[PDB]
């Protein structure tokens, strides 16, 4: 219910995916096993929607807020690189308004709270947290998510938890990510928590996504956006400037597409290495063979076929005004 | 529930988040009716149905008899229309306790005319008064001011069809998600080292089940090899992993000499323990010929599988019967 | 079987008063409104009086207007009976008057709806 002021606008950012976003497609285990399999997945390296909530002063500062409208196609990738925790919930559905039923996750400590129904959500929602100057700490006082909830279908609550809410600076350390995925009435969320010592991009090291949560939903997502901590200047530890502000905080997404991946389950069924079919000829030789090494020859992959360029029809001409016309005239 | 809503205020109530077990929910069995016309939770005890809804109301003992698919009629048509076409069972049964008598709380109202039947899932839950065809009215004593909620019969009652039924309707009207939440919980012991059929979340096969030292992740459900095929299945009771294995699967063969020669011949059961041959073939065939070649003193066992009837010898002769693993038989004394 | 018996009229002198009973069994007659209709030579059935119990506090009396004011109707739940009262009778008031009751609750005025139906009693009024 409240409208982000001056906030700044620059270009979107875009890196190379690597080989994340990958994660276990059922619960069966394998044992070194190669297995190839087509579902919703990541290309490597195909590019990351990057995105920077971060406020800088000085003449050249910039306080710079993502949380757009981002379509869910057919499947997300997220990935949250980051040590204060600013990214706290996901806003999904299809109206992201009352209007229809809408799906809510948001991690305001406490409790992980899930819920389907029919919110108002705002313009610009998100989390913002007050610094509470009596006993110096941090707690939510901006839930400004949605003005109203109706027609509830389903909620689910964690137990509780809390965590530090401080918008701690420095090299970023842990690493989240998460695959959202809507199929045939059925919503799955996967997770995995890494530890890190980059700044920027994506790391190179490949991490298996392992199932978190499977939901029975019936929304139709199309759209979703997402949810930072925001830091009300406000209320701040040490300063009550006016505006709004943030800590050091940065999150990348990914569009998920059809394609075949050759998955090395190791001894103990956990996946190892990835390899995209239709990434390079090599890895389309690797996952034809089903391994990953590859030998000196000649493998015949797959076929080609020009698709008809556009679609001719041609019938006799008209010929003599027929009586069709004198008929009907 | 301590309170019932009123069949005017019918509540559609849904159920998810948890798995439920209904036979132990069954105990009481104290349901007067059981008209199910689907594979209903007590028929099926083998599925999930997600969007199953327990409405929680509460009707007068005759409107039980109005609760069949497609029914019009009072309750059928303005209280609570379910579904024509709703997949699942409805549940009445005779209480009046918390009522505080057997004739039927006050409270538990009926509306009733209001020229406005419901539609087969829709409720108007609404306390306006019927209008009347003079002039519209909302209460008091005017003109046709009749209250569409009609109290039950509070007076005494001599028949159940005049009471308060505590009826809640199963109906799973399932859409998009095919089941996520159980109501019946099916279960039965634990065997291992037998051979037996096992259903474990719907995956049914035939074999031994033994404990395994696979280590699957906890995610991980179940198991499987590069022919895939299963061969390792957690128990979902608990954290343990069994592996799947034939249970015997083996050939018979006769190695027998000429039949001009002698008569007796030897029997041979394809890579299998001669411990399980006897019950390889059941031993439930004809009490003599087949039962002695069952087990007796001369078993042998090789790479090839288990051999009865022959006497193993350490001499060593020229091949006669091509047994296999380099082991040959001979009628020969 | 919902039965509905009707007593009084007559013959009564122009400007005198007479008082009809309905007495209905079968049927719980508290809460179903009644309705008195009279049917005169020539005439079809039109609505003249009616009562209700809207179960509140009090019972409500609908009268016609070409007898408003000079009919009342009256309504005993523990008799399950009804009285009509009528005052300054007029020649055109010579009918037969039936006394009817609903399954359910139904618009006074309506007098198809009514279900049940009494034989009713002769009223004649000489000047
Ligand atoms: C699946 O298999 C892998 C590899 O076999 C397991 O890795 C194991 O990891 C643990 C610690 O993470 C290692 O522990 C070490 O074991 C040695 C030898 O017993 C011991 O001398 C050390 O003091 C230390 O405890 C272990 O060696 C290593 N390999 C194993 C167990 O074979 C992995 O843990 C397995 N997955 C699961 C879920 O058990
Ligand atoms: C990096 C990559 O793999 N693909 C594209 C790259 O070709 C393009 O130049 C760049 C600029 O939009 O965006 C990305
Ligand atoms: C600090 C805070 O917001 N805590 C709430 C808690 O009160 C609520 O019960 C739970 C489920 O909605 O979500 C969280
Ligand atoms: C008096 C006061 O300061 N109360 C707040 C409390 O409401 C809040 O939950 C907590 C951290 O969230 O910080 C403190
Ligand atoms: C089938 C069913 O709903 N049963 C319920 C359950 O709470 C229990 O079996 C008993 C009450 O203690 O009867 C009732
Ligand atoms: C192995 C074999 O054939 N044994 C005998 C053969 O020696 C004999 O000539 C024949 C007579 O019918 O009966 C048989
Ligand atoms: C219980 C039993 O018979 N186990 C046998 C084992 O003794 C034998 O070593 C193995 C290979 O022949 O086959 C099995
Ligand atoms: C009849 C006979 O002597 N059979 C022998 C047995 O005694 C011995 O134990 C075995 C292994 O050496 O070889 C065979
Ligand atoms: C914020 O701006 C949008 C843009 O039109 C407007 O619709 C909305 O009412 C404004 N206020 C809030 C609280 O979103
Ligand atoms: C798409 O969404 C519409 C409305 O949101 C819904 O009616 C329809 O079933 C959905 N289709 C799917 C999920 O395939």
């Amino acid at each position: 219910c409240v409208n982000l002021t001056t906030r700044t606008q620059l270009p979107p950012a875009y890196t190379n995916s690597f080989t994340r976003g990958v994660y276990y497609p059922d619960k069966v285990f394998r044992s070194s096993v190669l297995h190839s399999t087509q579902d919703l997945f990541l290309p490597f390296f195909s590019n990351v929607t990057w995105f920077h909530a971060i406020h800088v002063s000085g003449t050249n500062g910039t306080k710079r807020f993502d949380n757009p409208v981002l379509p869910f196609n057919d499947g997300v990738y997220f990935a949250s690189t980051e040590k204060s925790n600013i990214i706290r919930g996901w806003i999904f559905g299809t109206t992201l308004d009352s209007k229809t039923q809408s799906l809510l996750i948001v991690n305001n400590a406490t409790n992980v709270v899930i819920k389907v129904c029919e919110f108002q959500f705002c313009n610009d929602p998100f989390l913002g947290v007050y610094y509470h100057k009596n006993n110096k700490s941090w707690m939510e006082s901006e839930f400004r998510v949605y003005s109203s909830a109706n027609n509830c279908t389903f909620e689910y609550v964690s137990q509780p938890f809390l965590m530090d809410l401080e918008g701690k600076q420095g090299n970023f350390k842990n690493l989240r990510e998460f695959v959202f995925k809507n199929i045939d009435g059925y919503f799955k969320i996967y997770s995995k928590h890494t530890p890190i010592n980059l700044v920027r991009d994506l790391p190179q090291g490949f991490s298996a996504l392992e199932p978190l949560v499977d939901l029975p939903i019936g929304i139709n997502i199309t759209r979703f956006q997402t949810l930072l901590a925001l830091h009300r200047s406000y209320l701040t530890p040490g300063d009550s400037s006016s505006g709004w502000t943030a800590g050091a905080a940065a999150y990348y997404v990914g569009y998920l597409q059809p394609r075949t991946f050759l998955l090395k389950y190791n001894e103990n069924g956990t996946i190892t290495d990835a390899v995209d079919c239709a990434l390079d000829p090599l890895s389309e030789t690797k996952c034809t063979l089903k391994s990953f090494t590859v030998e000196k020859g000649i493998y015949q992959t797959s076929n080609f076929r020009v698709q008809p360029t556009e679609s001719i029809v041609r019938f006799p001409n008209i010929t003599n005004l027929c009586p069709f016309g004198e008929v009907f005239n | 529930a301590t309170r019932f809503a009123s069949v005017y205020a019918w509540n559609r109530k849904r159920i998810s988040n948890c798995v439920a077990d209904y036979s132990v929910l069954y105990n009481s069995a104290s349901f007067s009716t059981f008209k199910c016309y689907g594979v209903s939770p007590t028929k099926l005890n083998d599925l999930c149905f997600t969007n199953v809804y327990a409405d929680s109301f509460v009707i007068r003992g005759d409107e039980v008899r109005q609760i069949a698919p497609g029914q019009t009629g009072k309750i059928a048509d303005y209280n609570y229309k379910l579904p024509d076409d709703f997949t699942g069972c409805v549940i009445a049964w005779n209480s009046n306790n918390l009522d505080s008598k057997v004739g039927g709380n006050y409270n538990y109202l009926y509306r009733l005319f209001r020229k406005s039947n419901l539609k087969p899932f829709e409720r108007d839950i609404s306390t306006e008064i019927y209008q009347a065809g003079s002039t519209p009215c909302n209460g008091v004593e005017g003109f046709n001011c009749y209250f569409p909620l009609q109290s039950y019969g509070f007076q005494p009652t001599n028949g159940v069809g005049y009471q308060p039924y505590r009826v809640v309707v199963l109906s799973f009207e399932l859409l998009h998600a095919p089941a996520t939440v159980c109501g019946p919980k099916k279960s039965t012991n634990l065997v291992k080292n037998k051979c037996v059929n096992f259903n474990f979340n719907g995956l049914t096969g035939t074999g031994v089940l033994t404990e395994s030292n696979k280590k699957f992740l906890p995610f991980q459900q179940f198991g499987r090899d590069i022919a895939d095929t299963t061969d390792a299945v957690r128990d979902p009771q608990t954290l343990e992993i069994l592996d799947i294995t034939p249970c015997s699967f083996g050939g018979v063969s006769v190695i027998t000499p000429g039949t001009n020669t002698s008569n007796q011949v030897a029997v041979l059961y394809q890579d299998v323990n001669c411990t399980e041959v006897p019950v390889a073939i059941h031993a439930d065939q004809l009490t003599p010929t087949w039962r002695v070649y069952s087990t007796g003193s001369n078993v042998f066992q090789t790479r090839a599988g288990c051999l009865i009837g022959a006497e193993h010898v350490n001499n060593s002769y020229e091949c006669d019967i091509p047994i296999g693993a380099g082991i040959c038989a001979s009628y020969q004394t | 079987e919902v039965q509905l018996v009707e007593s009084g009229g007559g013959l009564v002198q122009t400007g005198g008063s007479l008082r009809l009973s309905c007495a209905l069994s079968g049927y719980t007659f508290s809460i179903f409104p009644t309705a008195w209709f009279r049917q005169a030579p020539g005439k079809e059935r039109e609505f003249v009086a009616g009562i209700r119990w809207n179960g509140s506090t009090r019972d409500y009396t609908e009268y016609a207007d070409f007898v408003k004011g000079r009919f009342t109707i009256s309504r005993d739940n523990a008799k399950n009976m009804v009285y009509l009262q009528m005052i300054s009778l007029k020649p055109e008031d010579t009918a037969l008057y039936y006394c009817a009751a609903s399954d359910g609750v139904i618009d006074g005025t309506n007098a198809n709806a009514y279900r049940y139906w009494g034989q009713g009693t002769q009223v004649t009024v000489s000047s």
